[PDB]
């Protein structure tokens, strides 16, 4: 019934900054809102109950506020251990629901991705499948649009992508997108391209090849 | 030390059943509400169900998506909480966390004044029909369309394996700088596929040897794939 919407879904800041996370409920729910923290690979950690009450042991730099349909979690003097995902959860009425989560990531300067394309190898072609791979290398922020085009036809649904965790060194992301067709489907077309749109590019960058070469 | 630890997860075929369990310590299990939450890989938390304490006769409730399929059992004499999941679907694949529920301002009764103060490790449940299979390793060969002004990209595509994981190294571990091994994706066929890439000086192509070492231990498959320019 009640659905929680968190904003923004991704947040970037540095040490010492004060970040604010918003949680909005589709219907009014007093102050029965809890906040949890989760880091990759670990279980969630209980942080805040009743919108503003801190659990014992939680550092006082965490604060919560809000009532009715809107709530906020604020983190002042952000520390290295604070970079994680945060979830709101309403305890007002069954069935109880969580927010979508919001990622507090390390902010850095914008960096345009390096785009590369890989046609399918002859070895996979002998098996009966063809995988075209498109690589975006060391970009920031994570927001990026990758479009597969086969003979100028936009592909939608027959590809899958994967994004690495934020790099511990230079704090960038990398993306891999695989478009897998069957061999007779692959032999029926000629042009294969991936078009990349990102904040760091002056214009969309298209990398393409013909099935011949 | 208050502790919750789960167990009993496994690979289950669609339509089967599976009982996950939660062992508690450091507190009287019968005096708290106990919830089950789940998290699909790479997604968010989803509240699954709840079992009430002894004051409320251990009554249970469940989310609509598992309501006609999941059941809770409490063995407070042994401090155990069992979640029985029947007629499992592909979408049931997730990490299942057992969670202790604590009430604040309990003078007001058992209303919405509760939180979840202790989470367990979580146990992974995967509902799949795929059987153990070693992967095929294809080369993502560097070429003109894989060069960016002195930088070239090359790699390996480790396709159609089950289950996770595979490990990938480059030149037996000699090569680390510029290596990005991506998390695997699950294909429509139920098999996994991942990519491992490395960016090198384009002037090193043809004169420096690059080998990707792939190991899929569940099928004891081990391959050393040389990647040459195209």
């Amino acid at each position: 019934d009640i659905q929680m919407t968190q904003s923004p879904s991704s947040l970037s800041a540095s040490l010492g900054d004060s970040v604010t996370i918003t949680c909005r409920a589709s219907q009014t729910m007093s102050n029965f809102l809890n906040w949890y923290q989760q880091k990759p690979g670990k279980a969630p950690k209980f942080l805040i109950y009743a919108a503003s009450r801190l659990q014992s042991g939680v550092p006082s730099r965490f604060s919560g506020s809000g009532s009715g349909t809107q709530f906020t979690l604020t983190i002042s003097n952000l520390q290295p251990e604070d970079f994680a995902t945060y979830y709101c959860q309403q305890s007002f009425l069954f069935p109880y629901t969580f927010g979508g989560g919001t990622k507090v990531e390390v902010e850095r300067t914008v960096a345009a991705p390096s785009v590369f394309i890989f046609p399918p190898s002859d070895e996979q072609l002998k098996s009966g499948t063809a995988s075209v791979v498109c690589l975006l290398n060391n970009f920031y922020p994570r927001e990026a649009k990758v479009q597969w085009k086969v003979d100028n036809a936009l592909q939608s649904g027959n590809s899958q992508e994967s994004v690495t965790e934020q790099d511990s060194k230079d704090s960038t992301y990398s993306l891999s997108s695989t478009l897998t067709l069957s061999k007779a489907d692959y032999e029926k077309h000629k042009v294969y391209a991936c078009e990349v749109t990102h904040q760091g590019l002056s214009s969309p960058v298209t990398k393409s090849f013909n099935r011949g070469e | 030390e208050v502790q919750l630890v789960e167990s009993g997860g496994g690979i289950v075929q669609p339509g089967g059943s599976l009982r996950v369990s939660c062992a508690a310590s450091g507190f009287s299990l019968s005096d708290h509400y106990m919830d089950w939450v789940r998290q699909a890989p790479g997604r968010g938390l989803e509240w699954v169900g709840r079992s009430r304490n002894k004051e409320n006769s251990f009554t249970t409730e469940f989310a609509a998506s598992v309501r006609r399929r999941f059941t809770i059992s409490r063995d407070d004499s042994n401090s155990l909480l069992h979640l029985q999941m029947n007629n499992l679907k592909s979408e049931d694949t997730a990490v299942y966390f057992c969670a202790r529920v604590g009430y604040y301002d309990l003078w007001s009764g058992y209303s919405g004044n509760w939180y979840i103060d202790v989470w367990g490790r979580g146990t992974l449940v995967i509902v799949s029909s795929a059987s153990t299979k070693g992967p095929s390793v294809f080369p993502l060969a560097p070429s003109s369309k894989s060069t960016s002004g002195g930088t070239a990209a090359l790699g390996c595509l480790v396709k159609d394996y089950f289950p996770e994981p595979v490990t990938v190294s480059w030149n037996s571990g000699v090569l680390t700088s510029g290596v990005h091994t991506f998390p695997a994706v699950l294909q429509s066929s139920g098999l996994y596929s991942l990519s491992s890439v490395v960016t090198v000086p384009s002037s090193s192509l043809g004169t420096q040897t690059y080998i990707c070492n792939v190991n899929h231990k569940p099928s004891n498959t081990k391959v050393d794939k040389k990647v040459e320019p195209k």
